[PDB]
């Protein structure tokens, strides 16, 4: 099978530069073309250029031109993208595709480029204040401020209530992270037993839990 | 640059009724070589672009045949014969014809079904949260079609929009509707300023706004 | 109509006490959100009604914590567990499920104090008014409790109750008692037809009727 | 925080018409309900209907259908109740309130429906027959009869006497007012020590003084 592995997500400071590996299996590397695309905001695509492997000559988007260098390892069928001089509009999926056959797409790899250092989240629960309906369901949350890098991973009673949970995509606010869970419980389960958002931040070696309490 | 524009921008299907997207571009992407060189791929969230038909009508390996393509020039389709649960993503046109090769904005497809109002549930800012000198509150409109919403804060009767942050979630694949967050932030003492706080949604459901309120003391 | 029945009508208190106020509906207040929106306001003498509970069990904001309300289908209860010089007034509860909203006819909170006997005074017309060719037979009946009184006029020994008009105060704010003033009315002829004029009144302190009497000529 | 402020008071003819108005703040006006309320004679509480402001739809009970018109406006965050075709049963303290987080209410409008001109009334001093058992406490009265409108105001010698004090609240009888008051003193001060009650209605500037004297009559 044809294969085109890229490398893992990169974290990277302002000014400075990144490597995206894109590795080939399956078919003759040498011969086809390498195309690598950027997409920003999980939406619009751009073509940033591409590279023939046998004689190195590359075929840019202008809008790149000085941005990307593109090259290639002959010996262990790999593309390399180098993004130079990075700033925050850097910050995208990139992915490599070749024109075999038709086209196969690379995995993407994750470019976040910031100055925001590690940062452990703030759990606060939520649940409802002055007045919030004395009838069948009830809807609590969770919500997750002030955090960095992505990603964080959010359960509702080690994973136990996983029906009528809603987990919001994370925005970016003063250079950190916010996101916000709501779980729908039958009034029946919720105060009479207990219910909590669990919270881990890999990055930042974080697991918190934080039980929903009344008033 | 050659220009590729898509339409429709998103489209609400029936699981096995016939649907066609199109796309065209601002000039020719006939090549020198007697080909045309337009491509059509399919993304589905958190996923990789995925090619379907490529130089206009070829089917790329693996392809179901109920994708089928055709055009020329500058006006170009793509038809779906029976369009099934893989199928929902969104798609793509590209042309390969022209240096710089280029791509059409995208027209998503989802899943069309009844109108739902929202529920809507209001949250004051957590004892927690006011301890570190600051005040988030937070709205969940959940549960509603179509996704076209607008959400309003009102505190005191007048509209804040500054410090709005909103989120919101891809069409649900249990009951095809959609979901919003929509979170307040100020200062603690910008908090204790004010006593009414609204969440206002303004939706096709509800001639009137869909409100949730509380005030600061009770 | 969703009949609303209120019981008891009055309930004297002691400060301090614990209470329950009773609302029954003729029919079912189930509302198609699947709630009950009953609720509780309170109305003290010369204000504006204010709520104290809603939907059942809702304290409503900057209610003190001594108000507590339960209930559901068709009996209700207002629950008050430690009553304050603030909590006198009238209780009305209130269905708000089914067109046309209505409400109970109202409990009222009174100060319980020892019962006192009324001080009865009777007074033949004013020689000025019988000038004018009318003539007003009052019967004062002050300071009494409990409020439960009757009152009778009798002319010639018989009962008369046409042309009497009754006025009461509220309970006293100093004492706690009530004060009642009767006014029988006829014309000057007509007065003058008779000869005894009887104002009796029946209450828990006496054993038998409380009598004031005068004949005209005299 | 949040307020309803209705409009004044109101004295009209039978067959004219009305507008009370209620005026919000502290909250969006066009996200919630206002609702109408008549209260009789200080006791019944009867729900009129309400309106929607920013659809301008109304639910009425039915009893007040064409005898209320509810409106809006947007602008000024304010709500009207017009009064139609009024006749002596409308007559009733009028209140507004809204459905948010609870309800709040208006401080009330009170509408007095009468076709009397403005009468002075006619006080009679009211005196035990000769005696009344003769000695301890005596209680003395004065009737006021046939006026309009409300209020009048009654003291005894000036307001000197303050205690003992019973003023009752006026009646309505052929379309005027008559309330009554009543004074308690020792036996002792009475007849000896003259005793007066004073009355005074401002809206025909009426000031008229009667002191009790003994003798029925
Ligand atoms: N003339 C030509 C241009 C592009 C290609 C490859 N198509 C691609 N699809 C989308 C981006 C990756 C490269 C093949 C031939
Ligand atoms: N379904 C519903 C009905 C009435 C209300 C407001 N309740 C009121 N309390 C008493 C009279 C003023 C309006 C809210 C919701």
């Amino acid at each position: 099978e044809i294969q085109l592995q890229q490398s893992g997500p990169e974290l990277v400071k302002p000014g400075a530069s990144v490597k995206v590996s894109c590795k080939a299996s399956g078919y003759s590397f040498i011969d086809y073309n390498i195309h690598w695309v950027k997409q920003s905001h999980g939406k619009s695509l751009e073509w940033i250029g591409y590279i023939v492997p046998y004689s190195g000559g590359t075929t840019f988007n202008q809008k790149f031109k000085g941005k990307a260098t593109l090259t290639v390892d002959k010996s262990s069928s790999t593309a390399f993208m180098h993004l130079n001089s990075l700033t925050f509009e850097d910050s995208a999926v990139y992915y490599c595709a070749n024109d075999y056959d038709g086209v196969y797409w690379g995995q993407g790899t994750t470019l976040t480029v910031s100055s925001a250092k590690t940062t452990p989240p703030s759990v606060y629960p939520l649940a409802p204040g002055s007045a919030a309906q004395t009838n069948s369901m009830v809807t609590l949350g969770c919500l997750v401020k002030g955090y960095f890098p992505e990603p964080v991973t959010v359960t509702w009673n080690s994973g136990s209530l996983s029906s009528g949970v809603h987990t919001f995509p994370a925005v970016l606010q003063s250079d950190l992270y916010t996101l916000s869970s709501s779980v729908t419980v039958p009034s029946s389960t919720w105060p009479s037993e207990t219910v909590t958002c669990n919270v881990a931040h890999p990055a930042s070696s974080t697991k918190v839990d934080k039980k929903i309490v009344p008033r | 640059d050659v220009l590729m524009t898509q339409t429709p921008l998103s489209l609400p299907v029936s699981l096995g009724d016939q649907v066609s997207i199109s796309c065209r571009s601002s000039q020719s992407i006939f090549h020198s070589d007697g080909k045309t060189y337009l491509e059509w791929h399919l993304q589905k969230p958190g996923q990789s672009p995925k090619l379907l038909i490529y130089k206009v009508s070829k089917r790329f390996s693996g392809v179901p045949d109920r994708f089928s393509g055709s055009g020329s020039g500058t006006d170009f389709t793509l038809k779906i014969s029976r369009v099934e649960a893989e199928d929902l993503g969104v798609y793509y046109c590209f042309q390969g014809s022209h240096v710089p090769y280029t791509f059409g904005g995208g027209t998503k497809l989802e899943i069309k079904r009844a109108d739902a109002a929202p529920t809507v549930s209001i949250f004051p800012p957590s004892s927690e949260q006011l301890t570190s000198g600051g005040a988030s509150v937070v709205c969940f409109l959940n549960n509603f079609y179509p996704k076209d919403i607008n959400v309003k804060w009102k505190i005191d009767g007048s509209e804040r929009q500054n410090g709005v942050l909103n989120s919101w979630t891809d069409q649900d694949s249990k009951d095809s509707t959609y979901s919003m967050s929509s979170t307040l932030t100020l200062t603690k003492d910008e908090y204790e300023r004010h006593n009414s706080y609204t969440c206002e949604a303004t939706h096709k459901t509800s001639t009137s706004p869909i409100v949730k309120s509380f005030n600061r003391n009770a």
